[PDB]
């Protein structure tokens, strides 16, 4: 019998490279359009008495 | 009522009349028309 000779061992990955940035994150508008309005009414009431 | 000049409401009452049975089968899905009468109970009387 002989002994084994070393085995190629393994290596540490690369890693992952990462790209540095600035991000804004949009989602989709639920929020109703807002805005403001003037109503001009009369209210006319006839009463039978 | 009618002024001398101009036309004035002193009501509109607006109800509600279901169809009767036998118009829904006999005119609307027999012939697709509607009688010009509305004859139905309204406050516990028959109102045409």
């Amino acid at each position: 019998v002989q002994f084994e000779q070393p085995r190629r061992c393994p290596t540490r990955p690369e890693g992952q490279n990462y790209t540095e940035g600035i991000a804004v994150v949009f989602k989709e508008n639920i929020a109703p359009y807002k805005f403001k309005a003037t109503m001009y009414y009369k209210d006319v009431t006839v009463s039978q008495v | 009522w009618f002024g001398h000049r101009y036309s004035q409401f002193m009501g509109i009452f607006e109800d509600r009349a279901p169809v009767p049975f036998e118009e829904v089968i006999d005119k609307i899905n027999a012939k697709g028309v509607c009688r010009s009468t509305a004859k139905y109970v309204r406050n516990n009387m028959e109102t045409t």
